[PDB]
């Protein structure tokens, strides 16, 4: 937006293998889930109509979001990104019921999720 | 929306 940043050279944000692992393994795997769906679609809370989620919701954010920032290579290295995707997934679990159908995705979801973070390399090797 | 979409 205009003031926040995805993109920022002066800002550090090299290609490391975690950076770019994550990127095209991680969250383009979580992103192919067919019950990853209704996090196709980032919190603009006009286009989604969400006005009172920019304040319950710490930080709104989603799967399209994570990955603006990891193709913009916002961070350094994956490990900043482990911050996004971890409040993704709990931003649905606090604003939504533990009974809604996005909950019960984003459960299954965060499966996929650990399971290719779990097989990341955990050395790093910047590229 | 938000409250399930099936």
């Amino acid at each position: 937006p205009l003031g926040s940043e995805v993109s920022n050279p002066s800002k550090p944000g090299r290609k490391t293998n975690q950076l770019q692992y994550m990127q095209n393994v991680v969250v383009k795997t979580l992103w192919k889930h067919q019950f990853a769906w209704p996090f196709y679609q980032p919190v603009d809370a006009i286009k989604l109509n969400l006005p009172d989620y920019h304040k319950i919701i710490k930080n709104p954010m989603d799967m399209g979001t994570i990955k603006k920032r990891l193709e913009n290579n916002y961070y350094w290295s994956a490990s900043e990104c482990m911050q996004d995707f971890n409040t993704m997934f709990t931003n649905c679990y606090i604003y939504n019921k533990p009974t809604d159908d996005i909950v019960l995705m984003a459960q299954a979801l965060e499966k996929i999720f650990l399971q290719k973070v779990a097989q990341m390399p955990q050395e790093e090797v910047e590229l | 929306g938000k409250g399930k979409k099936k």
